C-alpha cells in the first residue's frame, strides 16, 4: 500500500473511516485539534471503492478515546486490519468490519492518542498511534 | 495540578477494571 | 482528564 | 487479588517472574534502574505456590524491551494473564506460561517501558505499563 | 540533538 | 494589551520581530514546523508603529534555540520586555531592543522550545514558552 | 568544585540547604518523592563550613514549587550562586544569602521540578533543574 | 536510542 504519517497533534475531534462487511477497513481520515482549532488531516483512501462510510464525531474536549481494539487477519493473501472499535469515556463506536483473525487492544489509563500513521493499499495494511499526556 | 509527576500509562490487560 | 494534550510551560517574564 | 503499583523509574535492569504450565503467571518482581543505580522493587507474590521461577537479566542500557505480548484467559472462573513474552533489541524471552486464550501485544516504535502496576491473587489478574521517552 | 520534537509511538499492528 | 497563545508545535523555523532602539519589543510572529511542514503563526502586532523588523531564519532542524535571554523594564509606566536575544547551537541573534532593566535568561540543557504565548499592547507585555522533548 | 547529579524523581518533599548571608550558598540536599515514598538524596556538602542551615518542609503533595529565583555573582574570583528563593502555591521561602548581583528566575505555569544537578566547591558554583508534567 | 529515560533540563545558572 501507500504509506502515510499524520504526525502528532493536540487531540482528536472526529474520525472518518469506511469498511466492508466482507473484507476489511478501507479509507481512513482524522480531524484533529491543533491548539483549539480543528485541523483536517489528509484523507487516506483505498485503491478501490464499495465501502460503507462511518463518521465518529467526538464531543471534544470532554469526550476522548480510552481504548482502541480490533482484529488483523488475512484477505486475498494480505495481512490487514479487518476491524476497529473505539471506546471513549462516553460511548463505544463499533465494531466496524469483520472480527475474524488475531485480536489486539490498546487501553489507556493515562494519556491520549494524538496522531496516526500507517499504510493503505486496497485495505488498511497496518497502523501505529502517537501517545502523549 | 498536584505535586505528583505523571506519565503515560497503557493497559490494563487481564480482568476488566472499567 | 480532558482530551487536550499538555506540555510544560515556563514563564511569564515581563508585566505581572 | 492484591493490587500493586511500582511507579515510574528511568529504566529496567531485570525481571523476575514465575508461572505454571497449567494455570497462569504467579509472582512478579522487577529490578529497575533509578538514575544509573539498581533499584529493587518489591516482590509481588501469589497467594499460593508451585510456580517455576524465571530471571530475565537485561544488558542495560544497550538492551531494552521493544515489545510485550501474552495471553489472557479464564482460569477457575477468573480472567487472568496466562502468558508473557518479552522481546528486546537483542533477544526474545519466553513465552512463559500457557499460550491459550485471548492474545494481546504492545510493540513500541519510540519510547520505553519504565514501570509496572497490577494485581495478583492466586495469579496475575491484570497489569499496566508506564511508558516514557 | 535534533531540532525536532518527539512523541511516544506504539504499534504497528497489522502487516509486517 | 491583547493576549495571544500560539500553542505547541513540532519546532521553530523562523522568528519575525520588531523593536525600537528607544522603547521595547513590538511585533512578534513565528513560523513553526508542524510535523515536517511550515506553519505560519498569527502575526501579533503592536497598537502603534515605528519599529524595525528583524527576521531570524533558522536552519531547521539542525539549528535550534539553546537559550533565550533579555531584559524587562518600565516604559511609560508599564513593565514590558525591552530586549531579547536568541542563542542557537550555531550562533547568537541579538540583542534587539534596549539592554536596560532587569535581566532574565533561560538556558536549555535538554529539550526544545515548541511554542509561545503572551500579550502585546504598545509593546510586548510578557511572554511564556512551551518546552518539550 | 565537585559536580553532582541527583537525577529525576516523582516530586519534592523537602529541601535542606545552608548559606552565609555575606558570601553564597553552601550545602544542598533534597528529600525527593519516589512514587509515594520518601527518597533521601545524597548530601552535597561545601568544601568548607560555617553556614546557616535551613530546612524547607513542603506539605506534599498539595504544596509544590511554582518559582525558583536568585542571584549569581563573584566571591573572590569565582562566579557562584549567591542567593536563592523558593515560592510555592502556599508560601515563599527566602531569600537566603546575598541578594545582589545578576538576578535570574524561573516561573512555572505548567509542570514540576523533579530533580537537581550542579556543582559545589566552597560554594554552589551552578545548578540546573529537571522539569516534567 | 538507549535504555535510559529522558527529561527536560533547564539551566545552568552560575559559573560556565
Ligand atoms: O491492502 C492490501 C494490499 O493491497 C494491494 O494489493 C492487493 C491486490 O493486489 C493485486 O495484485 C491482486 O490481483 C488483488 O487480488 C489484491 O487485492 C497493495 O498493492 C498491497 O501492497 C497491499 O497493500
Ligand atoms: O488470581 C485470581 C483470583 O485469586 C483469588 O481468588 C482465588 C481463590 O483464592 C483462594 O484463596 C480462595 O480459597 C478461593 O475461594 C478463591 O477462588 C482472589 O481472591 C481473586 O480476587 C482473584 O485475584
Ligand atoms: O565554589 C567556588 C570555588 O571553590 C573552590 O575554590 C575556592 C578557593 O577559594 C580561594 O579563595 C582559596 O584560597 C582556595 O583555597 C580555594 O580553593 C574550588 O576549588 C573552585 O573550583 C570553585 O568551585
Ligand atoms: O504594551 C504596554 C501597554 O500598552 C497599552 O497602553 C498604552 C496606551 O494604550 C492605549 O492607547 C490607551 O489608550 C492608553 O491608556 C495607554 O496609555 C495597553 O493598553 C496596556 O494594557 C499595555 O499593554
Amino acid at each position: 500500500g501507500k504509506a502515510f504519517d499524520d504526525g502528532a497533534f493536540t487531540g482528536i475531534r472526529e474520525i472518518n473511516l469506511s469498511y466492508n462487511k466482507e473484507t476489511a477497513i478501507g479509507d481512513f481520515q482524522v480531524v484533529y485539534d491543533l491548539n483549539g482549532s480543528p485541523y483536517v488531516g489528509q484523507n487516506h483512501v483505498s485503491f478501490i471503492t464499495g465501502f460503507t462510510p462511518v463518521k465518529i464525531s467526538l464531543d471534544f474536549p470532554s469526550e476522548y478515546i480510552m481504548e482502541v481494539s480490533g482484529y488483523t487477519g488475512n484477505v486475498s493473501g494480505y495481512v490487514v486490519v479487518r476491524s476497529l472499535t473505539f471506546k471513549t469515556n462516553k460511548k463505544t463506536y463499533g465494531p466496524y468490519g469483520v472480527t475474524s483473525g488475531t485480536p489486539f487492544n490498546l487501553p489507556i489509563e493515562n494519556g491520549l492518542i494524538v496522531g496516526f500513521k500507517g499504510s493503505i493499499g486496497y485495505w488498511l495494511d497496518y497502523f501505529s498511534m502517537y501517545l502523549s499526556l | 495540578q498536584s505535586g505528583i509527576s505523571q506519565t503515560v500509562i497503557v493497559g490494563p490487560w487481564g480482568a476488566k477494571s472499567s
